[PDB]
């Protein structure tokens, strides 16, 4: 009598192969950025809900929301016995924000009042240090932004503002093979193996030199580099995994059935939308805006979320996501998006007074990760409901599809998802709908909208800015730059022994407090 | 008997040695460099191509490393699994459930097969006889994994009265259906064999001269027919336990039972050889031991071969 | 009045073919011995199983009646027959080897035949009492042996003890001492006819030869193909038979220079009995030496377990001796025969084997079985072989149409005729009859014996007739050689063995034939 | 009155089991030989759009995940499975029969060697041994599958053939044949192969279905035939994830695989009942 599938004693969450050296400012993917949030610890941290709280810093003072003064706690140290100090932060930021190094996350350092000098052009790059970041002594410094940004103190917990040791600025090319940081966990590095197998696994054990907000409550993690999630699901079912972190699409209609309350779910901070790059004919001006409002009126979102996804999405009530702190679901005025064939047909009949129709209507999309189902469904439900002829037109290559739109908005109206980085709504609005702020692939220009966002940022408190953002979002409904489809919902399944998993705010579990017994 | 065991055991040593040497030859005697094949799927680096050379001793002649392999297997050193744990620990922790499954399979096999075979042999030419013979002939044809998929589908997906995934909740009530699926193949053979045996034995001469001295019908039946008939059934049961060892694999793979068959199905599907050769060696030794015990029982039951 | 067992009218039929036992009639007088006589297939043993109800799978009564004390026992109905079987009607089988359960400790098979007892105390000792009154040499030691460790003549005594267990009123001994050899059959029957005078049992016995049933029994009933041919007293039938079939059965019953010079032929056996370092030798033949003239007949006689078949095989080249020589004709030393002399000697000595049902290659027609020696020795082109075979099949009776049949559809005597005609193909100077006529019915036995005598007279042959008894040998043989345990006992002419024997083992082998004294 | 090989050709002809088995085996052999007759489609062209269609006039057995219509892919798999099984059975018949006959008829120092080797090989079950030996093979084609199966399938046929020839050798015609010449090999052929080649035929035509089943369940686990040859048990490997959701695509290849094995078992059984009824008491 008895039995068992006897398992190691750490945790085996599935992961993936991070395609870059393990550097804070050098990664941009949630597949290799989930392994770097366990090694370091910044000036702040976010609990599962998404609220900031001081970890390393001790006092962040700003009486005008333009000048910040940061004083840091004394008693910290890296896993090589090197003292943490303000030099680490200042040097890490000055390194990452430099255009010479060609560093991925450089754009995040745009609001420091010294970024335009070091990332604009090599004509005034004789200085390679920003003029905002001062240093008073080794335990405090001073930042100076451009315009009042009440959202700055929230992004200091982002995975890009992390401190780096002293033995890294000189041999950085090696810091991609054995990183070192003051975080909760740390790379195992036992004689048994290299602690990073290169497409096999990564081990992590708790750092016994940590005193912070994210105390590890297990014995260590082991990220198992997988692919073809169905394999990881089989691995989980046959007692060889502990946290799946995503149920594969081929198994989310029976997962509850053969898991049995060993699977939960919760909203994420990723949305999805479709758009017509306004350079394509018959979509500029009033007629194009009316066509887009019609298309918003002509997609039944609950039906799709129930038929295709089977409940791993959520109908889009606005242009932000659900898990975002300070979300207004029943926003007065949220009616514009709907499934109201009455309004759709009458608006099409009102809008064709400038032109009946031009020709085809294609929807172009990457076709490797899987979009055929919902793309065909939206194409069909958008066709033969308003008297049009839309169809799909896939592009098999990721680089090809990305270059097709970085071709600066040619044709073949396409889909766009914008995963958030740190939990604030302005991070969803501004990087998308602004005069020239990069990803504005719909040609939407509004100085009224830009001024509304500016006034929302220049707020005394956070709830006031929440309300101002709500109103600046209401202003968006009158034009509908993109048409929003649905927010994400993530599913997490654990096996039989781990006991305290939760889905935090971006879909990923709370790895720090999954107690295994 | 005493001079039969000392001969049934002497005929066992070369079998043991030859089987182990054959298994250890088919590997290490073939593809030039064997460390290439022992790598599974993970990439090979000079830090992995040296952890197993120290555990296999691939630098010296074949005799010494074969001897060391046998000694290591016997001292309780079966290798190191994928997750870093010694394979011996995993086997010692996963044998209870596979025994709990094999017991149900063998119970249905023995009881049902013997009962129906006796009832069909003690009345030949009947409709029941023809029905059971044709049904056994049909049941034999279906492979194990096909029958497992059919049972899984029909009884778990259409009308949920059985668990589709027996994951670490392996009470007998939840292990009943996989056991039946595992044991139907053998139940068919057993019922056919015992039917033929009883039908051909109920006409011997000692049966007639035993019923010719006033013995009752139940007593004649039980003693004189159900001893001489049931001996070959136990011989076949030994052989077919041997053949069922490897049928348990697929029926624990498609039902997600955390047994030794589940361990072996993982290691086989995910291409992990070093933890396959060891488990198979252990299974072969268990098979040989069970065969020897069945031979001793056979000798104890039939006094003619027990002539010394 | 109204004797036991009036069987008038039995009409057994074996599964819709034809009555295998037509109308018979017999009646046992409750104190007298009645013997039924007839060849095989005459339906005697069948009507010894139709009374007890032990008919095989097919048979069933279809007419007549069987009374016993006045109560019809034709009512199979194994609830009334259960009170007659064993308790008032015994039974003694025919085959000694295969009539005891081979896994059940004969002392335990005897103890349940008397089931009316204490079930554990009177059983295990009264059974040994019965085994003692049967005649076993020491019962208490052989009541603990399986039925494969007892001699041939001890299983029959055990079966007699099982038979007369419940003190029946009628024993139905069915051809009991037919597999046993003489000087054992006689002792067993002398004891069985003494176990009856103490009890009063009736003893209806089945046999197949008059000369026996005329000195044992009191009434004789002859059967031909399931028809009662004749019935009456014993003496009156033997001295004056009326129906011609009985006359033919009487007149065919047993009542009335040197080429091959063996010298000191010995054959030892390095036997194995268990413990490998313990191997005993069993001297099977030793000290045999004789001389056989031309155109004569020598006849070797010995019981089962005397080593005469070994002698035959060592004489006709198929066995290597251990000593002595078997020189033939003056040059053909059979001990070490040269290469050419193999086929120089295979056509001058030819054997005729024991039973015909297993010596004819089931897949050969009776032409391709006769022409085989004619093919191996390269004689006759293609059609001179058909001429030779057609002339060979003529010297035995064997109608000239028998060619092209198969051994599976031939008679019992036709198979032995075919084997003789094969052995006589290529002009053999000597035949070796190895118990040739011993498994045949009495009439065909006399027929082929006369055939052999005729062939000898007309071809100048020379016979080495081997036989297990001495009554079928007075007519044909000219010299006799008695053997015991390998040794030679006596060697003289027929008269000097049939008139005045000179060894206490030949005398008590003569008087053991069914002769008057 | 007709050659024991023509008289049974008339005792078997009137058996319904034999008739059904013969018809089925004929059809299976024809569909294995000439697939291009029963269809016109291609068994590897993958239309991506029509991905989980239903039975229709164009596609009789629907379409599977990537667009392959299951009807086409359910034929060339028959080709592969049948050729594997048949080749392995032929090889095992020849080799096992030869060794067992040589061991039974001759005896000293040959029966010893053959029986020791047979007892060594009988210790490794077929499936486990093939699984172990198919791990170190990189070149995995049909011929290596035939080799792996034939290497471990012979012990049973050798045992049966040796038993039959040994039982024959204890008869008197193989003694009257040496009583006139006929050196121990000519007698072997002429008198002991005919009278003992029956039971060997029965056990071989059962081992055929056994080998088909083993090859299928070996290709299902992944260590069998490669993925470049279309085959049952490998069309079942991929269609097991859409089974737990309630789609019976898996049963089109499995339904056809579990039918040829029947066509072979119920033929071996008729052959067994016709040429060797006797030993149905103690073997089986």
């Amino acid at each position: 009598c008895g039995g068992g599938v006897l398992s190691p004693d750490v945790v085996l969450v599935n992961g993936g192969e991070p395609p870059n050296p393990l550097i804070p400012t050098g990664t941009n993917d949630s597949n290799g950025g989930r392994i770097i949030d366990r090694l370091f610890a910044g000036l702040m941290s976010y609990d599962a809900v998404g609220k900031p709280s001081l970890e390393v810093a001790q006092s962040i003072e700003s009486a005008d929301n333009v000048n910040y003064r940061i004083t840091v706690k004394p008693g910290w140290k890296f896993t090589d016995g090197s003292p943490v100090t303000a030099h680490s932060f200042v040097d890490a930021w000055n390194y990452g924000a430099l255009s010479t190094n060609a560093q991925l996350q450089q754009h995040f350092f745009s609001p420091i009042e010294g970024f335009d000098d070091v990332a604009g052009a090599p004509g005034d790059k004789s200085r390679t240090t920003m003029s905002g970041l001062r240093v008073v002594n080794d335990l405090e410094f001073t930042v100076r932004l451009k315009a009042p940004t009440i959202d700055f103190t929230l992004r200091l917990g982002h995975s890009s503002f992390y401190p780096l040791p002293d033995s890294a600025f000189r041999d950085m090319a090696a810091f991609g093979r054995n990183p070192i940081g003051n975080g909760p966990y740390k790379l195992a590095d036992g004689p048994a193996g290299p602690a990073w197998e290169h497409n096999v696994r990564i081990d992590l054990v708790p750092n016994p030199d940590y005193h912070g907000n994210r105390k590890p409550r297990n014995k260590g993690l082991r990220f198992e580099f997988y692919a073809n999630l169905d394999t990881a699901y089989a691995d989980l079912l046959s007692g060889n995994l502990d946290v799946l972190d995503t149920i594969p699409p081929s198994a989310l209609t029976v997962y509850q059935r053969d898991l049995g309350d060993h699977a939960t779910s919760g909203p994420a901070a990723i949305n999805q939308t479709l758009d017509t790059p306004l350079r394509l004919p018959h979509f500029g001006g009033e007629e194009g805006r009316l066509r887009r409002l019609a298309l918003s009126a002509a997609i039944n979102r609950p039906q799709i979320c129930q038929q295709i996804f089977a409940g791993t999405r959520s109908p889009a009530r606005d242009f932000t996501a659900r898990s975002l702190p300070g979300f207004d679901p029943n926003l007065p005025g949220n009616e514009v998006l709907d499934y109201d064939p009455q309004r759709a047909r009458r608006l099409w009949a009102q809008a064709d007074a400038i032109s009946p129709w031009s020709g085809r209507y294609a929807i172009a999309y990457n076709a490797d990760a899987g979009h055929r189902d919902w793309v065909d469904a939206v194409a069909n439900s958008i066709k033969n409901v308003l008297g049009i002829d839309a169809v799909a037109a896939p592009q098999p290559t990721f680089a090809g599809f990305r270059t097709q739109i970085t071709n600066r908005a040619i044709d073949s109206a396409f889909r766009a998802g914008w995963r958030g980085d740190y939990p604030s709504m302005i991070e969803f609005l501004a990087p998308l709908f602004t005069a020239g702020a990069g990803s504005n692939d719909v040609g939407y220009i509004n100085p009224e909208f830009d001024a509304a966002l500016a006034a929302a940022e220049a707020a005394p408190t956070l709830t006031e800015s929440h309300e101002l953002v709500n109103d600046a979002q209401r202003i968006l409904f009158h034009d509908m730059p993109v048409v929003p489809l649905w927010d994400y919902i993530s599913v997490v399944g654990w096996s039989s022994q781990v006991s305290n998993v939760t889905v935090t705010w971006n879909g990923l579990p709370d790895y720090e407090n999954i107690v295994k017994a | 008997m005493g001079w039969y065991v000392a001969r049934r055991v002497a005929v066992m040593v070369p079998v043991f040695l030859g089987a182990t040497l054959l298994i250890y030859g088919m590997v290490f005697l073939l593809p030039g460099d064997p460390v290439a094949a022992l790598a599974g799927d993970r990439p090979l680096t000079p830090a992995v191509a040296a952890q197993l050379r120290s555990h296999y001793h691939l630098d010296d002649p074949f005799l010494v490393q074969y001897l060391r392999y046998l000694g290591g297997i016997l001292h309780g050193d079966l290798g190191r699994a994928y997750s870093g744990l010694p394979v011996s620990a995993v086997l010692a922790h996963a044998f209870p459930v596979t025994i709990r499954l094999a017991l149900i399979a063998l119970a249905v096999e023995a009881v049902l097969g013997i009962g129906f075979g006796v009832i069909a042999g003690l009345r030949q030419g009947g409709i029941f006889d023809s029905a059971v013979l044709v049904t056994g002939l049909v049941i034999i044809a279906i492979p194990i994994f096909v029958l497992g998929f059919l049972a899984q589908f029909l009884f778990g997906v259409q009308l949920e009265i059985a668990p589709v995934t027996v994951g670490e909740r392996a009470s007998v009530g939840r292990l009943l259906l996989p056991g039946i699926v595992l044991g139907a193949m053998s139940f068919a053979y057993v019922v056919r064999l015992t039917r033929s045996a009883v039908a051909a034995n109920a006409h011997a001469d000692y049966v007639r001269t035993a019923t010719a001295k006033g013995l009752s019908r139940p007593r004649v039946v039980t003693v004189h027919i159900l001893r001489n008939s049931l001996i070959p059934v136990v011989t076949f049961l030994g052989a077919d336990l041997g053949a069922l060892m490897g049928g348990a694999i697929v029926t624990e793979g498609i039902f997600n039972i955390h047994g030794v068959g589940g361990v072996l199905y993982q290691a086989v599907t995910r291409q992990e050889t070093p933890t396959v050769v060891s488990i198979v060696t252990v299974l072969v030794l268990i098979y040989l031991i069970t065969n020897l015990l069945v031979d001793l029982l056979y000798a104890a039951l039939d006094p003619r071969i027990r002539y010394g | 009045a109204a004797p036991l067992l009036s069987v008038e009218g039995l009409e057994v039929t074996f599964g819709t073919d034809a009555p295998a036992v037509c109308g018979v009639d017999l009646a046992v007088r409750s104190g007298q011995t009645v013997a039924v006589v007839g060849e095989s297939g005459s339906g005697k043993s069948t009507t010894a199983a139709a009374i007890l109800g032990l008919l095989p799978a097919g048979g069933r009564i279809t007419a007549g009646r069987v009374v016993f004390d006045g109560r019809d026992i034709t009512g199979a109905d194994a609830k009334r027959l259960r009170s007659i079987r064993g308790r008032e009607i015994g039974y003694v089988p025919q085959d000694p080897m295969t009539n005891l359960n081979p896994v059940w400790k004969v002392g335990f098979q005897v103890t349940e035949a008397l089931r009316a007892n204490t079930d554990g105390r009177a059983a295990r000792r009264r059974a040994v009492e019965l085994l003692a009154e049967a005649g076993l040499p020491d019962p208490a030691k052989q009541a603990g042996r399986y039925p494969h460790q007892l001699s041939g003549g001890m299983c029959q005594r055990a079966l007699i003890a099982i038979g007369l267990a419940g003190r029946p009123r009628l024993l139905i001994a069915d051809e009991p001492t037919s597999a046993l050899d003489v000087t054992v059959q006689r002792q067993v029957l002398d004891h069985l006819q003494g176990l009856t005078d103490e009890l009063g049992t009736a003893l209806l016995l089945i046999t197949h030869d008059l000369a026996l049933a005329a000195q044992r029994a009191e009434a004789v009933v002859v059967v031909r193909r399931g028809v009662v041919v004749e019935s009456g007293a014993a003496q009156s039938i033997l001295q004056s038979p009326q129906h011609e079939y009985t006359r033919r059965l009487v007149a065919a019953a047993p009542s009335l220079g040197d080429i091959l010079v063996v010298s000191e032929l010995t054959k030892i056996y390095r036997e194995s009995r268990g413990a490998p370092w313990r191997r005993v030798e069993s001297r099977a033949v030793d000290g045999v030496s004789f001389r056989l003239p031309r155109a004569s007949t020598l006849a070797i006689v010995g019981e089962s377990g005397s080593g005469k078949s070994t002698l035959a095989r060592m004489v006709l080249g198929l066995l290597q001796p251990t000593s002595g020589t078997v020189v033939f004709d003056g040059t053909y030393d059979v001990g070490a025969l040269a290469r050419d002399q193999v086929l120089a000697f295979r056509r001058r000595v030819q054997p005729v084997f024991q039973n015909p049902y297993s010596s004819l290659d089931p897949m050969y027609s009776v032409f391709r079985a006769i022409e085989e020696p004619l093919r191996v020795h390269h004689v006759g082109d293609r059609r001179q072989r058909q001429r030779a075979v057609r002339e060979l099949v003529d010297q035995v009776a064997l109608p000239s149409s028998i060619l092209g049949r198969r051994p599976r559809e031939l008679s019992g005597g036709q198979r032995q005729r075919v084997a003789i005609a094969r052995a006589l193909a290529l002009r053999p100077e000597v035949l070796v009859c190895d118990e040739a006529v011993s498994a045949l019915d009495v009439l065909v036995q006399a027929q082929i014996l006369d055939l052999l005598a005729d062939l000898q007279a007309d071809l100048g042959l020379t016979y080495l007739f081997i036989s297990h008894d001495l009554a079928v040998i007075r007519q044909i043989a000219d010299d006799v050689l008695v053997m015991r345990a390998g040794r030679v006992v006596e060697h003289a002419s027929t008269e000097e063995v049939f008139s005045r024997p000179r060894h206490e083992y030949t005398r008590q082998l003569l008087q053991a034939i069914p002769g008057a004294p | 009155h007709t050659g024991f090989w023509l008289d049974a050709w008339r005792g078997l002809r009137r058996r319904p089991k034999f008739v059904i088995a013969a018809a089925l085996i004929l059809l299976i052999l024809v569909v294995a030989a000439f697939p291009s007759l029963f269809t016109a489609a291609d068994p590897t062209y993958a239309d991506p759009s029509q991905s989980m269609l239903a039975p229709s006039a164009a596609h009789w057995f629907g379409t599977d995940l990537q667009g392959h219509d299951i009807y086409s892919r359910t034929v060339y798999g028959a080709r592969a499975s049948v050729t594997v099984g048949l080749g392995a059975t032929l090889a095992v018949f020849v080799v096992g029969g030869a060794l067992g006959a040589l061991a039974g008829f001759y005896g000293s120092w040959i029966d010893a060697v053959v029986s020791r080797v047979t007892d060594v090989f009988l210790g490794l079950p077929l499936l486990l041994a093939a699984i172990v030996l198919m791990q170190v093979m990189h070149h995995r084609t049909v011929w290596t599958v035939i080799a792996i199966l034939a290497l471990f399938g012979w012990p049973q046929v050798a045992r049966i053939a040796r038993g039959a020839v040994l039982e024959v050798r204890a008869s008197d015609y193989v003694l009257a044949a040496k009583a006139l010449g006929l050196n121990r090999f000519q007698i072997l052929l002429r008198h002991a192969l005919p009278n003992a080649v029956g039971p060997v035929i029965a056990v071989a035509t059962v081992a055929l279905g056994i080998f088909i089943v083993t090859e299928a369940t070996l290709s299902y686990l992944g260590v069998g035939l490669p993925t470049s040859v279309v085959s049952w048990g490998g069309d079942i490997n991929v269609a097991q994830t859409r089974l737990r959701s309630g789609s019976p695509i898996l049963f089109y290849p499995a339904g056809a695989l579990a039918i040829t094995v029947l066509a072979f078992m119920m033929m071996g059984d008729a052959l067994r009942d016709a040429l060797d009824p006797a030993s149905r008491a103690w073997r089986a």
